RNA sequence: UAGGUAGUAGGUUUAUUAAGAGUUAAACCUAGCCAACGAUCCAUAAUCGAUAAUGAAAGUUAGAACGAUCACGUUGACUCUGAAAUAUAGUCAAUAUCUAUAAGAUACAGCAGUGAGGAAUAUUGGACAAUGAUCGAAAGAUUGAUCCAGUUACUUAUUAGGAUG
RNA sequence: UAUUUUAAUAGUCCUGACUAAUAUUUGUGCCAGCAGUCGCGGUAACACAAAGAGGGCGAGCGUUAAUCAUAAUGGUUUAAAGGAUCCGUAGAAUGAAUUAUAUAUUAUAAUUUAGAGUUAAUAAAAUUAAUUAAAGAAUUAUAAUAGUAAAGAUGAAAUAAUAAUAAUAAUUAUAAGACUAAUAUAUGUGAAAAUAUUAAUUAAAUAUUAACUGACAUUGAGGGAUUAAAACUAGAGUAGCGAAACGGAUUCGAUACCCGUGUAGUUCUAGUAGUAAACUAUGAAUACAAUUAUUUAUAAUAUAUAUAUAAAUAAUAAAUGAAAAUGAAAGUAUUCCACCUGAAGAGUACGUUAGCAAUAAUGAAACUCAAAACAAUAGACG
RNA sequence: AAUAUGAAUUAAUGCGAAGUUGAAAUACAGUUACCGUAGGGGAACCUGCGGUGGGCUUAUAAAUAUCUUAAAUAUUCUUACA
């Protein structure tokens, strides 16, 4: 869900701005695989499930008779007195979805603009969603894979 | 705007190009009759003189011309080459007659910018 | 003020700050490519010490909100990469320094 | 803020004022006359400091900006002299410190406002010989050449082959007394290249910046991953750095490790010649496709670009 | 927009009203 | 230009062609088909490139010149040869000119050139020497294709004096 | 003891700024004229016409006619521009979760309930639409009783009504049309337009819980319905107000503002038309973002009103903005629809469609110009 | 049937100074302006019904105030009494 991860994204840009250290998202494999991706590069502190009210301290299992009361709860950092994630913004949009060959993922990278995306500036990484799996930009270019752009978080 | 409007034709306008001679009919110069030579009173807050003439092309449209220089021989039934160009002052002429072409002589004893009013180039050698 | 730049040359990245009226789209530049930008910037930029640049101006182009914001863009709309590195716990590698190194 | 300015000194002259309505003269012309100095009998500027040449190996350029404009010096005592109010000439009240102590660099420097801009060193004429027979003689690769006295392998095969057009317009007893002349003016006019000075020595690990290492690139990875140039030269997809400077050190006529046997794989029949005939034919073969001219091509005569070359004697051919 | 153009729209629609209202007969005649 | 279509949409058979096909002719049925993402109608235009101009680029313009494709050889229809022509053939119809007054001949969108139109675009030139094409067993014959030259600053390029003073 | 001769004549545009060109001088004086834009010339002309000097391009220079580039890495409260409102069809528009396959961001199958709905129970409301049936005070007209000479309006008078019954004012009796006082905030409800004297019939609407369903949703070209006041077509009614008209006033005039008589209209039934400063000058929907104060509803912890959740309002942080300011948005994002591309011409002409008509919808081009427009600042003026 | 070119006399509109007739708008513009619509007038405009503020948010008092050791004690204290 496209619509999902642009509400997320806005959210993430807002909680940062107001500068709060705690945050909740949709409880879903896309959003999951998002903040896992966004952990692994250092863009959050902590990811955890949990509820509606907080993030479940003991081990949870999730079940249908619970499911709509689940949401992932993402921690946001600072340094400095500026929030390290700054911007984050989709690619791909819902009306306009963006499926970029390796070549042009590797164009981008290099610095030339494709399909009106502009290039990969420093700091910045680009997740793309090939077989149901969100990566890095260039994790799929060294894989070979290829699927769409999603987005940009810097 | 949505991009199923831009898709449908929406986009930024192209921008427009109107030509200043239209009478001319997409060439540089056109032939034409003098039908009329006339003194036009310039908008304000100008104020002159300025000699300008009627002139019909070989179209078949009469445009208003104005005559430069200092000292003109155009009267009635004079072949004029006129061009593009439009006196600013004057509300209404948007032509001008090239001088030293057909019977519209150059500018007498013209001695700068020769070429622009029609006038050889004195050897004195 | 004092003002980042990579390697004494031109900025860190791309930039798209909006300062008033006046958008300021700021892009980086290979070595030796010159100020090929608005004559404000280009002062600024010579007076500053970056050297590489590219970019327009778009809306509006009065020249002392370029000036200023050209100015304010440069202070805080850019970062370091020591900066990222550290805020992110990663490490950021010039390519291009890194190539051409012992 | 921009108007015409006539390019009159930086430096203050005496400018001419009240002045006979039959001389017609101009402050530039007198700040000239200023400038070189008396003109003798025989139309030679004795006084300006820049008339002669140096015979003492080192440069003699111009520092306006350390001497004040104040070019006269005396021929013998190589002195500073200036204008007085008598209109003699004669030393200075005080002496210019700037002059006394020139730094290499500067000396070195032809343009006082292009610090960018030095002279090379000339080479001496024993090393030139050596070169050649180490090259010839002692058939050693101009690598090692290169090497040992620190110069280019351009610039070593340039030195054989100018040494061997040297020995020939020898042995033809050729050169005249005029040309050894000229040789041993300019030969004190330049520095002399010493292989033992580490700074006059001219670097050899210089290598032409390709057009994508000119290219910024970053990765974001673990701060524990190592990044080598050879992870560099894998990313930008080009040969490492240290590889390119071996290669290019074998490009060498006389380098180590060259060979041009590649063009000799290509069936090329040359025609039978019979009496009379004033020409003879070599049949190359060629793939269709890739051979012939080509149909509705480009034709730039009338263009500012239009080609135009050379053919073997010279003259100027449309190519 | 100001009470300018909404000036200038004014009369312009008041001088097309009484211009209609004048070639009444001329319009009955025209159209039968 | 808001409704259009009536061989129109489809099915079955027969007829010509080497061939399918309401492409054409004949018979019988079904009631369809296109259409506000623009039908039908009207006006305009020869189309394109690995061609020319421009821009950082996506693009935008021209279609002169090199090449590719289509249509025409004053206008319209028909016919024999062939695999292919509605042929620059012929017939017929139409227009203008000429002499031979005849079911007469020609139509400069082949070269050169003339009058007009226009702001504007060239010689009523030399040779088949080279590359091709046609006829001929061959010798050879023809070739305004083609190769050259002339007019034109329309375009591009080179040159159109250095040192001293 | 030599080995032919021998030179070199560039034009064209500009010098106030955009735009490189400071060495000054003369002629004309809003004339002659120059000009791509701003503009120069009426005695200081760096701009016209020239001399000196200078700056470009160069066998070319200039000018005209054309092509590309030069800003959408845009906007619609106040500057061009949200449709009057909603319902809804197509959409080659968008749109939930888990798992398994494939030809992989798409499809198929299964499963799930967070969107979206259906039905019951519990609690509060008497609002909106339609149709009936009633109430209130006045106003005008007529009549009577007494009762006088003046009454009515205006800044002041006259036009219209008085001692001819005899007014005006007061108190009574009758008829009629229209409207709805506090409550009152149009609060609130309604899709908008609208909506507050009372009762009744029909229809719709809120929150919580239980169950049910299973992505059945959002937007919505075209289309459909409703749409103030004025206007028109028939039929009833016409008290008061009141275009037009006629008189009286002020003014030099007064085709008006003030006063009198006052027709259409204004009122009910059935219709036509579908327009407004139809305005929050702000289309609908979804996820999210920091505080405060006041009301409304829900929940039992209570001991007898403290505690948490929703909505509205008002003031703000951040953000946005040309600023004034917005502040569940005019902020951060996503989706869909409508509209804008300088002013004047012009929502005009022509055509078409629809109406009984007034008219409504659609909707150009030619001529002219370097204008035109919003927010805010400082004066001057009232 | 469509298209184009004319057509007596005639309706808009633009342009240049330019006088005549009023004073309609900007301030409370001297009758608040404007939107829709109907009627009237030499011309702006006037009047009638509803709507908007792109005018009144320009918003700013009916009023009354109190008792514990008044100091031999708080008011001082500069790292030590605690
Ligand atoms: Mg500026
Ligand atoms: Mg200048
Ligand atoms: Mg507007
Ligand atoms: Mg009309
Ligand atoms: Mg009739
Ligand atoms: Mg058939
Ligand atoms: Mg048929
Ligand atoms: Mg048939
Ligand atoms: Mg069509
Ligand atoms: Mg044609
Ligand atoms: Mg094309
Ligand atoms: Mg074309
Ligand atoms: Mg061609
Ligand atoms: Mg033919
Ligand atoms: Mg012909
Ligand atoms: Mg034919
Ligand atoms: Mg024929
Ligand atoms: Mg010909
Ligand atoms: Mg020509
Ligand atoms: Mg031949
Ligand atoms: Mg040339
Ligand atoms: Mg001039
Ligand atoms: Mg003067
Ligand atoms: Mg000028
Ligand atoms: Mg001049
Ligand atoms: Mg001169
Ligand atoms: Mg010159
Ligand atoms: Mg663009
Ligand atoms: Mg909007
Ligand atoms: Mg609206
Ligand atoms: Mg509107
Ligand atoms: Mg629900
Ligand atoms: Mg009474
Ligand atoms: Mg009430
Ligand atoms: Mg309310
Ligand atoms: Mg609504
Ligand atoms: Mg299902
Ligand atoms: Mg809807
Ligand atoms: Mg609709
Ligand atoms: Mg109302
Ligand atoms: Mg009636
Ligand atoms: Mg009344
Ligand atoms: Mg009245
Ligand atoms: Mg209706
Ligand atoms: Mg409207
Ligand atoms: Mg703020
Ligand atoms: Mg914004
Ligand atoms: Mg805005
Ligand atoms: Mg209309
Ligand atoms: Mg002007
Ligand atoms: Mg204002
Ligand atoms: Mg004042
Ligand atoms: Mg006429
Ligand atoms: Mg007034
Ligand atoms: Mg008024
Ligand atoms: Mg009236
Ligand atoms: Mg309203
Ligand atoms: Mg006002
Ligand atoms: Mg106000
Ligand atoms: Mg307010």
């Amino acid at each position: 869900s496209l619509v999902k991860l642009a509400n997320t994204c806005a959210h993430l840009q807002n909680c940062s701005k107001v500068r709060v250290a705690l945050t909740s998202i949709p409880y879903t494999k896309l959003q999951l695989q998002f903040a896992y991706n966004l952990y692994q590069q250092g863009f959050l502190s902590s990811l955890q499930k949990g509820s509606t009210m907080g993030p479940d301290k003991d081990f949870v299992e999730v079940t249908p008779d619970n499911i709509s009361t689940r949401r992932l709860w993402v921690g946001l950092k600072y340094r400095d007195n500026k929030p390290v994630l700054s911007s984050c913004k989709l690619i791909s949009k819902p009306n306009s979805r963006i499926h970029l060959p390796m070549e042009d993922m590797k164009k981008l990278c290099s610095g030339v603009t494709i399909r009106n995306i502009k290039p990969l500036q420093p700091g910045e990484l680009i997740l793309v969603r090939a077989h149901n799996n969100i990566m890095d930009i260039n994790e799929a270019i060294s894989k070979k894979l290829d699927g769409e752009v999603l987005c940009r978080v810097k | 705007a949505t991009l199923n409007q831009i898709k449908r034709g929406s986009g930024p306008p192209r921008r427009k190009k109107i030509s200043t001679a239209p009478q001319l009919d997409q060439c540089p110069q056109r032939k034409g009759v003098v039908l009329r030579v006339m003194v036009l009173k310039p908008k304000k807050p100008n104020s002159a003189q300025r000699k300008a003439c009627r002139v019909r092309l070989t179209n078949g449209n009469v445009v208003s011309a104005y005559i430069p220089g200092e000292g003109h021989d155009a009267q009635e039934h004079s072949i004029v080459y006129v061009r593009g160009g439009r006196c600013q002052d004057l509300p209404g002429v948007k032509y001008h007659v090239i001088r030293g072409a057909g019977d519209l002589s150059g500018v007498v004893n013209r001695i700068s910018s020769r070429s622009k009013y029609g006038a050889k180039k004195p050897s004195k050698s | 003020k004092e003002i980042p730049r990579y390697e004494n040359r031109t900025i860190y990245g791309d930039i798209d700050f909006r300062y008033h009226g006046v958008k300021l789209h700021l892009r980086s530049a290979k070595p030796g490519f010159g100020l090929r930008v608005n004559h404000v910037i280009f002062e600024i930029c010579e007076c500053a010490g970056i050297k590489d640049l590219s970019g327009k101006v778009y809306k509006s182009r009065n020249d002392m909100n370029i000036a200023k914001g050209t100015i304010e863009a440069f202070t805080k709309a850019q970062k370091t990469l020591d900066e990222v590195a550290l805020g992110r716990g990663k490490k950021l590698v010039d390519v291009r320094k890194v190539y051409y190194s012992s | 803020f921009s108007r015409r300015r006539i390019a009159y000194p930086f430096y203050p002259f005496k400018k001419l004022g009240r002045q006979h309505p039959k001389k017609h003269d101009t402050n530039l012309k007198t700040a000239m006359r200023q400038f070189l100095g008396p003109k003798n009998y025989k139309g030679e500027y004795v006084m300006n400091k820049y008339f002669t040449v140096p015979t003492n190996h080192v440069p003699n350029y111009i520092k306006p900006d350390l001497e004040r404009g104040q070019s006269l010096e005396h021929p013998v005592t190589k002195k500073p002299l200036q204008l007085r109010y008598d209109g003699t000439l004669g030393p200075p009240p005080v002496e210019n410190k700037r002059l006394q102590n020139i730094f290499k660099d500067r000396l070195l420097q032809p343009f006082p406002s292009n610090p960018h801009c030095k002279t090379n060193y000339v080479l001496s004429p024993q090393l030139k010989q050596s070169i050649f027979e180490e090259i010839t003689v002692e058939g050693l690769s101009a690598q090692q050449v290169s090497q040992k006295y620190g110069l280019k392998i351009p610039r070593v095969e340039a030195i054989v082959k100018l040494v061997s057009v040297e020995n020939s317009w020898n042995r033809r007893n050729r050169v005249s007394s005029d040309l050894k002349t000229m040789d041993e003016t300019l030969y004190r006019m330049f520095p002399v290249f010493d292989s033992d000075a580490s700074f006059k020595r001219e670097n050899l690990s210089e290598i032409p910046v390709p057009q994508k290492t000119l290219a910024s690139r970053f990765l974001t990875i673990a701060e524990s991953e190592p990044f080598g140039p050879v992870d560099a030269a894998h990313v930008l997809e080009l040969e490492p750095a240290v590889e390119t400077l071996r290669n290019l050190s074998t490009v060498g006529e006389h380098s180590s490790g060259h060979q041009q046997s590649t063009n000799k794989n290509t069936k090329v029949i040359y025609g039978e010649l019979v009496e009379g005939e004033r020409s003879q034919y070599k049949f190359t073969n060629a793939k269709v496709g890739k051979v012939g001219y080509r149909y509705g091509s480009g034709n730039r005569d009338n263009k500012k670009d239009r080609r135009i070359g050379f053919n073997k004697l010279g003259q100027m051919v449309y190519i | 927009d100001s009470v300018m153009r909404k000036r200038k729209k004014k009369m312009k629609k008041h001088k097309l009203r009484k211009r209609r209202k004048r070639e009444k007969a001329e319009r009955r005649k025209l159209s039968q």
